[PDB]
RNA sequence: GAUGUUAGGAGGGCAAAUCCGCCGAAUUUAAGCAUAUAAUUAAGCGGAAGAAAAGAAAAUAACUAUGAUUCCUUUAGUAACGGCGAGUGAACAAGGACCAGCUCAAACGGUUAAUCCUUCGUUUGGUGCAAACCUUUCGACGGAAUUGUCGUUGAAUUAUUCCAUGAAUGCCUUUAAUUUGAGCAAAGUGAGCAGGAAUGCUUCCCCAUAGAGGGUGAAAGGCCCAUAGUUCUUUUUAAUUUAUUCAUUGGAAUUUUUCAUGUCGAGUCGUGUUCUUUGAGAUUGGAGCACUAAUACGUGUGAUACAUUUCACAUAAAGCUAAAUAUAUGUAGGAGACCGAUAGCAAACAAGUACCGUGAGGGAAAGAUGAAAUAGUACUCAGGAAUGAGCAAUUAAAUAGUACCUGAAAUCGUUAAGAUGGAACGGAUUAAGAGAGAAAACAAGUAAAGAGGGGAAU
RNA sequence: ACGGACCAAGGAGUCUAGCAAAUGUGCAAGUGUAUAUGAUUCUUUAAACAUUUUACGCAUAAUUAAUG
RNA sequence: UUGUGUUGAAGCGAAAUACGUGAGUUUUCGUGGAACAUCUCCCUAGUGCAGAUCUUGGUGGAAGUAGCAACUAUUCAAAUGAGAACUUUGAAGACUGAAGUGGAGAAGGGUUUCUUGUCAACUGUGAUUGAACAAGAGUUAGCCGCUCCUAAGGGAUAGCU
RNA sequence: AGCACAGUCUUAACGAUGGAUGUCUUGGUUCCUACAGCGAUGAAGGCCGCAGCAAAAUGCGAUACGCAAUGAAAAUUGCAGUGACUGAAUCAUCAGAAUGCUGAAUGUAAACUACACCAAUUCCCUGGGAAUAGUGGUACUCCUACAGAAA
């Protein structure tokens, strides 16, 4: 029934091995079901779940490795890029939006909107 | 009432009650604790668990104490040791009691319960 | 049409039902607006939301005699006050490039108003403590105690009306 | 207000005369029970109601400020007069003076219990009792629309 | 100029209530109809956003003048248009909401493009558990660009005063709000009656910053969840607290005093003519075509075509821009003098479902047992079985038996009573039947003694 | 002459705009606080309250195509 | 406003020495099983039905009536079964009459095929039958097709509108 | 053991039929407030799947009525089975992982699971050792940059 916290520590090969075993077990169960049996029909669900868990663990490991590989370097795969609503991606970064023509900037610096308490 | 984020609206309330998730159900099957228990812990009332020992107050069995057998969050009903009842068949099932109508005496107490008590304090 | 009644003039031959707005939102809208303004005020700690406007005479022969707040003060009036336009803008005062002065008296009045405003206002420093004199028009920055005192007193909004 | 096209969302048209059926618009097509049925029109099941209610009914009424003021004044006067108060239904027989005035100590009362006690002392015990009694569940469909209880006015 | 699966990127489709462009009817009204009207609407086609569009005067005024846009109140059903018929119909001012201004081009800087971008990098930081982010200035190697990037908003020159800036040492304080989820959360499960079961009724208690709402075997402030209230934590944004030394590049505003009188958007405006649109009238905007300008002493508005000329106001033919405003779309909340299952959305239910149509499309019906089926009909008899019956059985109740709450009428059955010669029923009037009935349709009190209840007097 | 086999439920002068008359009500040479603001206004409160320490409407004057 | 309700509300049914000229109101008994009034005043409206070849749903008389007559035709015995004119088997008698109710395919259908069950409805008489209902099963390709070619034609590329 | 003629019509009682009335109500409607776009990083829409016993809807996507993680937190239950004594049974949350075939659909096609061509691709172990015909890519228009040819 193997829960994830055990599996994080395992190396990828070991994980793969585990997964194959689980798959084999599942296949066996399926075969049994197909044949006139209902002894361990309900065992299958758990096995399936276990398999799923294993897959998840492995997938996340793989993703982490990928991320490590493509750390920085301007361009990246579009997977490892910031998946985010298209419009937002298109949109100008806040900094870009801010960026002021030099005269305007100067003006801002000189005559900023002051605080002035009226009495 | 005074905060207008919550709805008084009857319909809405009823929907919430009936269609609540499991956590909500658990929360709203609470029972009054006895005087002794109240004195012991600042708590007035608790969500009822399996091995608590309740005293029934309302219904046909206004008095029969017993260990809670099962709590069933679908129907909002606890069932109690000896509140037995034959069906038309003869099969002896437990009679359901809603936790309004019960007051819990002896307390099932795991770490979670302890934590809850501490929080209440 | 029948009987002795006004000849009917009801412009409802188009699909009028399509654009009827009923103002169920009025009072609530007003409340919301008020809230927003309060928020704005809070954000501008101590300083007034409202901006100085010059009094001006309304045009046309019929409103001639009446006086009301125009937008913006005219370069000449700013000059009289002893004030740069940019500086004025930065403070609470409106500037109007396109308005002109025909009447000396009017100009005098508005510069008087400006002067009064200047007298009223006390300037919070830009970077804390460091009290420095202004640029072109703006007055000096007062010290801390004075500022505190001013804060403790009520913020007068008599000039903005 | 009823939603705009209520009862008129159909494509229905009348078959006209020579079919031995009234000339109400009919739903077209086949297969359903709805096919061939009287469609829009106040008479028909699934029809539009007659003058469907609209948001642009006049809901509020302007009342002259002056009139309102006058009304307020008159109500105040009434509140003054013992007999009128009695008529209005309050159990005021044990209160001395009906322009009933109380010290500013009342404005500082912190606790409902205290307030209740004060009321009792005044003579309104009976009134309070009546109020307590008269929370009852409304007749009719108010019950279904958050108007569950009906309470007398103290 | 083609060409590339070159390196990097972008567009395409969905959705639409508000929104922006086109395109564009007719029913309708005129009691006919043709211009008008419907309507610069519907449909069609395209395009955006949380709003869009508009917007910083070639504006209005004729005043003591106002001063971008938008929106509201109004102006005003007014000026005006119109087979001057039907009907249509603004604008300025005034009062508010909200208020924000700007940068290209042109002028200027050649003792030098100062600009800009791609790729490759380099090394201080900040929050994060990571993931990512956040900024920091520094070069290269490419290109782009003199067919024009960047700075300046005339130019210098003086007096004043600001703003950036870098380093060392220093301070992460107190609150106020504001907005997320968080917990905590007062007082009866007291006697009696009647009930299957109180949340009921008489009665004794209390709590209430909580007597909203829901749940609970019947109406519950005190049984439960929540409610009033408060206690942290999340969001940001005000106030308050600590800055002090030393470096210098650079810029800004006003102020003197010199000299510069510059520049200001062309197949564009404009006129003609056509068509459209407008309230716009010898044409309001727009468009097609023809013709085609002027330089600020210019040209454009100043609602009657023109000339001659004043005066006022603007500075067209490039561009951007928050707010007030709208929202029948979607999602999420919250409300109701709304509807209550033939109503309300078409849809309370496995509803845009079933089903019909080749198809575009059309489009239903259908909720409720009980407190609890963890009470859904055991058992016995008769039956081929369905069912039926029970001395049997769940229930408070089964004529509440899952087609289940109530269970109307039409219609039909049973029984009884009555009538009955080609209608029936009805009205007015009695009668004879057959049912119900005593509150007017008799008997107050007094006496004897039973069963109750009250009130007072001391 | 037409409609009606029967029964149940549904089923038709309504709502807005603007005008008028009638009548009630307030105030009255005025009247209506319009938008909007303000409040120690905030379950109800989308109401109620308030009107800044010469707005506008209709009326108070008519008449003329008109300068008037 | 001042009340009634599980010592039984609304509703409904039948009534009543009932009241009202009348709309109605009121009460009794039964059923019913939870709400209900307010006429104290006035507020509000999707407010009152016999008709509309009204709508919707239901139910009648017609009426146990019309009718269940194309395709020449059935009969006997036995079995199965609660039950057999129309299920099965046998024996007769017949018909289709290779332009066939015969074999194969296309379109269309979509599991109707098949076995085992099986009868609530349906199979307009019956029914144990069934193309119904339920449970399972069943479609095997290098060669049979599609897949490739082009046809009448279609949709596009370039442009051009 | 007897006696009512039958039918038609009427009334009452007690039933059938039907679903009115009344009572409800996880639904609608309206108004108010608030935010407000999804998509070549493959959208909406459509198919096909996915449960031990599984049709619909609901949820999900070959990890398929769910995985991880977080916050609850002892059950889930028709049976089978799985769990507790807290990453576990179940809820909510949902940011990680994953997301079949399509569809703008985009390699050509389309009543095709038809067909190209270019990369062979993928995994494991610290440069080898394993797999699988599997996996990607290739649309049109456009932009910047580069390329070597054209006038
Ligand atoms: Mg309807
Ligand atoms: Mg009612
Ligand atoms: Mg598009
Ligand atoms: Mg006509
Ligand atoms: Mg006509
Ligand atoms: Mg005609
Ligand atoms: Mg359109
Ligand atoms: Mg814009
Ligand atoms: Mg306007
Ligand atoms: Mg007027
Ligand atoms: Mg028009
Ligand atoms: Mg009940
Ligand atoms: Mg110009
Ligand atoms: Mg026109
Ligand atoms: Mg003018
Ligand atoms: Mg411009
Ligand atoms: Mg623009
Ligand atoms: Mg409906
Ligand atoms: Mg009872
Ligand atoms: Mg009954
Ligand atoms: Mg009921
Ligand atoms: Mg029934
Ligand atoms: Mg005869
Ligand atoms: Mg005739
Ligand atoms: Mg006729
Ligand atoms: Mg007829
Ligand atoms: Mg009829
Ligand atoms: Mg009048
Ligand atoms: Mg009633
Ligand atoms: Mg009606
Ligand atoms: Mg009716
Ligand atoms: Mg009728
Ligand atoms: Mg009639
Ligand atoms: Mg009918
Ligand atoms: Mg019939
Ligand atoms: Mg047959
Ligand atoms: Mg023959
Ligand atoms: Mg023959
Ligand atoms: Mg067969
Ligand atoms: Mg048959
Ligand atoms: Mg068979
Ligand atoms: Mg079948
Ligand atoms: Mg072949
Ligand atoms: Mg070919
Ligand atoms: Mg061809
Ligand atoms: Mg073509
Ligand atoms: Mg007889
Ligand atoms: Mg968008
Ligand atoms: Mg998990
Ligand atoms: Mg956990
Ligand atoms: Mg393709
Ligand atoms: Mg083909």
């Amino acid at each position: 029934n193997v829960k994830a916290y055990e599996l994080r520590t395992l190396k990828k090969k070991e994980l793969l091995d585990k997964l194959d075993e689980l798959k084999k077990e599942l296949s066996g169960l399926r075969i049994s079901k197909a044949l006139g049996n209902s002894a361990k029909n309900s065992k299958i669900h758990g096995v399936r779940k276990n398999v799923a868990r294993v897959l998840t663990v492995y997938n996340q490991k793989r993703k982490m490795e990928l991320r490590q590989l493509y750390k920085n370097k301007k361009f990246k795969p579009y997977n490892l890029r910031k998946k985010l609503t298209k419009n937002k991606r298109l949109q100008l970064s806040p900094k870009q939006k801010a960026a002021m023509t030099l005269r305007q900037k100067k003006k801002v610096q000189n005559f900023p909107q002051r605080k002035y308490l009226v009495v | 009432k005074f905060n207008k984020q919550k709805s008084s609206s009857r319909r809405k309330m009823r929907k919430a009650h009936f269609t609540a998730p499991a956590g909500l159900r658990r929360k709203i099957m609470s029972s009054k604790l006895s005087k002794e228990l109240r004195l012991k812990y600042k708590t007035r009332s608790l969500p009822v668990r399996k091995d608590d020992e309740v005293l029934i107050c309302r219904g046909h069995n206004h008095g029969r104490e017993g260990k809670v057998v099962k709590i069933n969050r679908k129907r909002y009903k606890i069932y109690v040791e000896r509140v037995t009842r034959e069906k038309v068949n003869g099969e002896s099932t437990f009679i359901g009691i809603h936790p309004s109508n019960v007051v819990l005496t002896k307390l099932k107490v795991d770490k979670n319960r302890k934590k809850i008590l501490d929080r209440k304090a | 049409v029948a009987h002795n009644n006004v000849l009917p003039n009801v412009h409802l031959h188009k699909w009028w039902q399509r654009h009827v707005r009923v103002n169920f939102s009025k009072n609530i809208k007003k409340k919301k607006r008020r809230l927003l303004r309060e928020k704005r005020r809070k954000a501008n700690g101590g300083t007034p939301i409202e901006k100085l406007h010059p009094i001006v005479h309304c045009p046309t022969q019929r409103y001639n005699f009446r006086t009301r707040l125009g937008k913006g003060f005219t370069f000449e009036e700013l000059k009289g006050a002893g004030l740069t336009p940019r500086a004025a803008q930065t403070i609470g005062i409106c500037y109007d490039k396109r308005r002109k002065n025909r009447s000396e008296e009017s100009l005098t009045k508005n510069v008087e108003r400006l002067l009064k405003y200047k007298n009223s206002l006390v300037m919070i420093p830009l970077k804390k403590n460091k009290a420095k004199k202004g640029i072109g028009g703006i007055p000096a920055d007062a010290d801390k105690n004075t500022i505190k005192e001013f804060r403790n007193k009520k913020p007068l909004l008599s000039i903005f009306k | 207000a009823v939603k705009l096209g209520a009862g008129y969302e159909t494509s229905a048209e009348s078959w006209g005369t020579g079919r031995a059926v009234a000339r109400i618009p009919r739903v077209p097509g086949g297969g359903t029970h709805r096919a061939g049925q009287g469609a829009f029109g106040n008479m028909c099941r699934g029809g539009g109601m007659f003058n469907p209610t609209k948001i642009w009914r006049r809901w509020g009424r302007k009342v002259n400020l002056k009139e309102k003021r006058y009304a307020v004044c008159s109500s105040i006067a009434a509140s003054g007069v013992t007999s009128l108060v009695l008529a209005r239904g309050h159990r005021i027989s044990h209160l001395k003076e009906v322009p009933l005035v109380v010290s500013n100590d009342i404005e500082s009362l912190s606790k409902t219990k205290e307030a209740v006690n004060f009321l009792v002392s005044l003579g309104l015990k009976d009134e309070v009792n009546r109020l307590v009694k008269s929370k009852k569940i409304r007749a009719g469909k108010g019950k279904m629309r958050n108007r569950k209880y009906k309470i007398r006015n103290g």
